[PDB]
């Protein structure tokens, strides 16, 4: 569908289509890999030099 | 260059890196296009499909998950994937359509991630299509 | 009759021309299915009827010239 | 055929557009354009 | 308003003004040949 | 007093009674009648930077208004059934493009002089190929002038014929057809479709001979 | 009497020419609708009535003709 | 006489042709329609009301042809 | 009074021919519109007065066809 | 029947030209063919009996063009 | 005369016929303005002179056509 | 017996018309061929013979239409 | 005399069609010339000669075809 | 005697309008050939002598009715 | 007598326009070389002078049109 502007960019949608394909992904193929793949606990702070701190935001 | 090379590569570990292919299939933002021998370099969008490696052993398919499909005036194919479909082992139908069915409920949930449950909806369903 | 038969004949030959647009019509539907089909190949099923419909009606067409240069001569 | 009174009377007529538009109006907009433009400052 | 600013009105719309002087005179001498009347 | 001339008193009525008539509020608004000739004082003079601009395009800004005035009004009151538009002749529009290309040369003669030639070549086309583009830049400059003239009277002339010859037709089935109702209405449609037709061409004719007057204007003061 | 007939019948026969616009009409219109619903399924039902509405105005402008060739024959 | 209705049906009967030009400019106009409304789901709303202004001017033109042939018809 | 009225009517029909280029002209004209306004949203005020201006040359190109037929009417 | 021979001869000279039409839409259905195949030559065998049944529904209208100027000549 | 007169007319009908070129010629030029202003919106200052250039070009090829025409009239 | 053959010849000048779609025909098989090759230079060896077989198509047609001519001059 | 100039008058009307072909391809040369320029705003400067001349001679065919008509008539 | 030579210049001038078709199918098949070099200058190899036989194809299916004309002209 | 040379006149003005499809085929050939070289600057060198002969080719076909239509007239 749209990614552009009703998404955000291509990255994510491809990241959403990679995470399709992981989460969808049979119980044979699941492993540590598909796991790490899946975990993410990214922090988004933007330090506010000037303003505007996003303060730890979730990945 | 003698026939085709395939630079398939996925993050985890790389699929090929220049094997030699007698015929690739490209599912694409337009349309899929064979490419074999020599041919004009290409830069395209690999759209969410059946990325079918035919050779003479045997014409294995891989269902890609996107990526970027182009070509370079050397007769190299530079095919960048991330997440592929081994044989049929990939196959899974029922969590397939549980994450369908699921998620469709948040497919309006906000802007872009209403837009991404749709499209994630789309190569589910597409998926699907592989899955026969 | 001498003249009444003679644009007869030359009214039928004038008619006959819209064959031109029959074929034309099933000629691009069925060019459009092709490069539909050939870009995607499971729209094909669903692309089918529609081009079928398409140049059914098209030979209508061309059926509704015939008939009317066929009256002008019998 | 018949032409004396209308486009003489045209060129007349576009004089008279003309003063009643750039000596009137042109300086309306103009006026309240720098109006404006002063009450800024 | 009405706050008469001056503008151009002659000083260089004296081409097309001239033209239309130039038709003018022939313009009455074109009926007049062609009368039928 | 001709059709022309009382049609042309007429005229100069209603534009008075639009803007000049008004002056009351001494502000930029405060009647929407001044909102509307603003915006199209304000579509022909951006107009005038895109097409003239550079050097002089506000210098003869006037004409391009007055003449886009001119026959602006000229189409607004030239739908009903009995418009005897512009005495069925339509002549002058004829002699206004005539006019229109006649002061554009002698401008252009007057700000070139022998220059005014070299305009037939703009870019290339040597010496085998000089005579036949100055034939045809040369034809086309008389070519232009007097097809826009025609165009736009016999339009007018032409949008009128087919007020009245439809209406007619509206006559003869409103007559004929007892107990029936779709005989006249669905005529009727029609013309109040072609009466909005007549009435849209003359505001984009309008338009149109506005900027081709002002594309004219271009090769006279600038040569390409 | 007999020079208009003949020439009814050859008017009749020249205005059955329009059928080559519904014809060559409802070509492109449907090369169009197979082009975009190839393009995407999603847009297929929004598509396809208007499609269709434009395949029945280009026949009705053909049907038109037909009507005054019927004139020009009865 | 008779070759003057003779020239009126005839002449009625080719200027009835320009059904054609309004039918295929009015397809015209509906394929480009259906590629922008396929290609841009989106700019259909404001595609829409535009080409059925087109439609109804190529139809207008395409009719006006057919009133040509009826006054070369009954007149 | 015959042969002359005859030739001026076939005149009038074989120059009213002329419009079938101005409705497709006009009609392909809009067709880019729709095109350019559909695969970039924020041109339409760009190129819609330019479409409308072009619509207005063939449609008095049509026109000019119609009154050429008209001056062999009345 | 000597001015009757003469207009059918002309007629048929006349309803010859639709093979115009039908020679033309196949070609163009040929070309749909071979820059699909181009495209995409998997779809080769697919698209190879759709587009033969094209092709005799194209040439059907030839194939109407010629049985009218049959009926005109015989 | 009479003849002559109306062979004339036929002469202007048929001289009017070589517009529908220039009209479809101007469309077709205006359409490829709106498809390179929607490609290419920045240089449609550049590049809109060339389109009136053509535009007149072809209005020149319908009014050489209308000068036929006119002088096979009057 | 000067009409009939005088009208005969008319037919066959008539018939001659079909060279047009035959030529173009042929014309857009081998656009569309050399398009194919020269951006795919491996599709060759497959749309060389298809391509051939739809220009023969294409000219049945055209030969048709000349063959008839000749019959009806000779 | 009076047949001759009848059919001179008819040979210069049908002669000045040549205007529509010419109009048409200067309309089509400048079509590409745009689409190029906007695909390419570097090309101009070396595409604008041969576009200029191409659709120069283009239309000194139609002016050919007009002195074909004017020998008619004169 | 006269309505036949008349009648065989009506049909070789009728006839000569069939090397339009000839003479833009030629040129169609070289703006492919240009496009085909242009987007690929290696193919020049394999699409010249093609696309000259095409050419000389086109150009013969032409000539063929001009020799019809001249047969109506001279015979 | 006359009427030979009437339909001389007219057999000339028919043929005249054979040079309708000279133009649209040099047209579409520079269309073809603007685009080609707006694509790729470098292609011009070796594509001008097989262009220059393409056109040259189609004007030889328009000469020929005309050639037949002089001897027509003379």
């Amino acid at each position: 569908s749209a990614w552009r502007k009703a998404g955000i960019s291509y990255a994510a949608y491809l990241n959403v289509a990679a995470q399709a394909i992981r989460s969808s992904l049979k119980t044979e193929l699941q492993t540590a890999s598909v796991l790490n793949r899946s975990q993410t606990d990214a922090f988004y702070t933007q330090y506010k030099n000037g303003t505007a701190a996003s303060e730890p935001t979730p990945i | 260059s003698s026939g085709l090379k395939l630079q398939f590569a996925l993050p985890h570990e790389t699929l090929y890196s220049g094997s030699e292919v007698t015929q690739v299939n490209l599912p694409a933002k337009s349309g899929r296009i064979g490419v074999l021998a020599n041919h004009v370099p290409t830069v395209e969008q690999l759209l969410p499909g059946v990325v079918e490696v035919m050779e003479g052993s045997n014409s294995k398919k891989f269902f890609i998950s996107g990526g970027f499909a182009t070509v370079q005036p050397d007769s190299q194919l530079c095919v960048t994937a991330i997440e592929a479909f081994p044989l049929e082992s990939f196959s899974q139908e029922n969590i397939k359509n549980l994450l369908a069915e699921a998620k469709k409920n948040v497919s309006s949930s906000d802007a872009r991630e209403a837009a991404e449950a749709a499209i994630q909806v789309e190569v589910l369903e597409n998926l699907q299509s592989v899955l026969k | 009759m001498q003249l009444v038969l003679a644009a007869k004949y030359i009214g039928a030959g004038i008619s006959t021309i819209g064959l031109l647009g029959a074929g034309i019509g099933i000629a691009i539907v069925f060019a459009a299915l092709i490069n539909g089909v050939s870009r995607n190949p499971s729209i094909k099923d669903t692309v089918f009827p529609m081009a079928i419909l398409g140049f059914a009606l098209s030979e209508a067409t061309g059926l509704f010239c015939l008939m009317v240069s066929f009256l002008l001569l019998f | 055929f018949y032409f004396m009174n209308q486009l003489t009377y045209g060129f007349l007529l576009m004089i008279t557009l003309l003063i009643l538009f750039s000596q009137f109006f042109l300086p309306m907009i103009l006026r309240l354009y720098v109006s404006r433009l002063f009450i800024s400052k | 308003m009405l706050k008469r600013f001056p503008t151009p009105i002659l000083k260089v719309y004296w081409p097309f003004f001239v033209a239309g002087a130039a038709v003018y005179y022939g313009m009455s001498k074109a009926a007049d040949l062609s009368s039928n009347t | 007093l001709t059709t022309f001339s009382l049609y042309t008193i007429i005229v100069l009525l209603v534009i008075t009674s639009l803007y000049t008539l008004t002056n009351n509020n001494n502000k930029i608004i405060g009647s929407r009648w001044l909102i509307s000739q603003e915006a199209i004082y304000d579509t022909i003079m951006n107009m005038t930077k895109g097409q003239i601009g550079g050097k002089n395009w506000g210098l003869y800004f006037p004409m391009i208004f007055t003449l886009f005035m001119f026959i602006f009004i000229a189409n607004l009151i030239s739908m009903i059934p009995y418009s005897f538009a512009l005495s069925a002749h339509l002549v002058f529009i004829i002699s206004l493009s005539i006019v229109i290309w006649l002061g554009n040369t002698i401008l252009g003669l007057y700000k070139h002089g022998w220059v005014f030639f070299s305009l037939f070549v703009p870019a290339g086309t040597p010496l085998p190929l000089v005579p036949l583009l100055v034939i045809i830049e040369t034809l086309s400059y008389f070519a232009r002038a007097i097809s826009l003239g025609l165009r736009l009277g016999s339009n007018i002339l032409a949008g009128h014929l087919l007020m009245v010859i439809l209406a007619g037709l509206t006559f003869n089935f409103m007559l004929i057809n007892l107990f029936t109702l779709v005989f006249g209405f669905v005529p009727l449609a029609m013309i109040l479709a072609i009466m909005m037709l007549e009435f849209a061409i003359g505001i984009i004719q309008g338009y149109v001979w506005a900027i081709l007057t002002a594309s004219y204007l271009k090769d006279a003061v600038y040569l390409h």
